[PDB]
């Protein structure tokens, strides 16, 4: 079974530099990064066989330790509009799982995680005022999974804002805890907020 | 470079029924060799893009036998029978006959099911949060199809505009139902100032107002 695994990736203001890599388990091969953004949708950027996009010239360095199947991208002073989701992809078959990249003058903000309380009983967790995207946020450390609904979070005033619900029989709360796992990795902040009933 | 046109909707589709997904390539993809150097990829929700076709025809490993695709060098359609709720997400169309290697801009596959009026929940600001010196009610419109929904805030009932916040999730894998959270942040000054806030959504299964609140007295 092929495996592209990445990591690096995380937030600069603009003119940062950051590197970013991939690492392919199970010589043959060719390497790209494509990066993804709601306003550009997926775009190629860079390839190893070395090959660049047309933006990213001068900025971006491919390369690849072909001993450690560990393909690197060297990403220097960093432009805003470099923001978005960069994905190892070995053409044509294998994608990655995709690292956030974010260069934004905004500097890195911890959120505040805040439990929503009141047959079946919605609850929830209210993740608000974090920078950069992205937090995860678990209920039960993923015991509930089913009936979870994680918004995507917007950005107001230059901070993010996420929710969560969990909906669950009656009988299982609050006789038993309801959990919400909140982390944000930019700021090493992991949470554990339970859910009280008020 | 090529430019992959495709649209970013599909016509909708029942489950156990049929679509198809168009993409148009700028540049033929069919070469001398008789094979067509055109691909399809999802992207399901949460998760990177997978391979479902290569060269046009070929089904990628572990890909339902459903899915299958055909076309000429620059038009081609992705078909999927017996459509599942778990085929939900963003299909993209590719080459690779030059660098810049590029893609469709991705449509999205959408299903039609039965309509479902939304769960409404609405929540108080937290103690939590109250300490902090800021107050946030929300509200969870939940499980609902179609995926248009209107929201409305009043406190004391008077309607609100400002310091709302809006989030939608995209279509669900397993109900194919759509999801709302709307949250009006306060400060605690203000919030301990007014006595009710309410949360109401207008959908197309009530004519009526579906409507939730709380009341900071009881």
């Amino acid at each position: 079974e092929v495996k592209v695994e990445e990591s690096g990736g995380g937030l600069v203001q603009p003119g940062g530099s950051m590197k970013i890599s991939c690492v392919v388990s199970g010589s043959n091969y060719w390497m790209s990064w494509v990066r993804q953004s709601p306003e550009k949708g997926l775009e190629w950027v860079a390839e190893i066989r070395t090959y660049y996009a047309e933006s990213v010239k001068g900025k971006f360095t491919i390369s690849r330790d072909d001993s450690k199947s560990r393909l690197y991208l060297q990403m220097n002073n960093l432009r805003t509009e470099d923001t978005g989701i960069y994905y190892c992809f070995l053409p044509m078959d294998y994608w990655g799982q995709g690292t956030s990249v974010t260069v934004s003058s905004a500097k890195t903000t911890p959120p505040s995680v805040y439990p929503l309380a009141p047959s079946m009983v919605t609850l929830g967790c209210l993740v608000k005022g974090y920078f950069p995207e992205p937090v995860t946020v678990t209920w039960n450390s993923g015991s509930l999974s089913s009936g979870v609904h994680t918004f995507p979070a917007v950005l107001q005033s230059d901070l993010y804002t996420l929710s969560s619900s969990v909906t669950v029989p009656s009988s299982t709360w609050p006789s038993e805890t309801v959990t919400c796992n909140v982390a944000h990795p930019a700021s090493s902040t992991k949470v554990d907020k339970k859910i009280v009933p008020r | 470079d090529i430019v992959m046109t495709q649209a970013a909707f599909s016509n909708p589709v029942t489950l156990g029924t049929s679509a198809s997904i168009s993409c148009r390539s700028s540049k033929s993809l069919l070469h001398s060799d008789g094979i067509t150097y055109l691909y399809w990829y999802l992207q399901k929700p949460g998760q990177s893009p997978h391979l479902l076709i290569y060269h046009l025809s070929n089904l990628a490993s572990g890909v339902p036998d459903r899915f299958s695709s055909s076309g000429s060098g620059t038009d081609f359609t992705l078909r999927i029978s017996r459509v599942e709720a778990e085929d939900v997400g963003i299909y993209y169309c590719a080459h690779n006959v030059e660098l810049p290697r590029t893609f469709g801009g991705g449509t999205k596959l959408e299903i039609k099911r039965a309509d479902a009026a939304p769960t409404v929940s609405i929540f108080p600001p937290s103690s939590e949060q109250l300490t902090s010196g800021g107050a946030s009610v929300v509200c969870f419109l939940n499980n609902f199809y179609p995926k248009d929904i209107n929201v409305k805030w009043k406190i004391d009932g008077s309607e609100r505009q400002n310091g709302v916040l809006n989030s939608w999730t995209d279509q669900d894998s397993k109900d194919s139902t759509y999801s709302m959270s709307s949250t009006l942040t306060l400060t605690k000054d203000e919030y301990e100032r007014h006595n009710s806030y309410t949360c109401e959504a207008t959908h197309k299964t009530s004519t009526s107002p579906i409507v939730k609140s709380f009341n900071r007295n009881e």
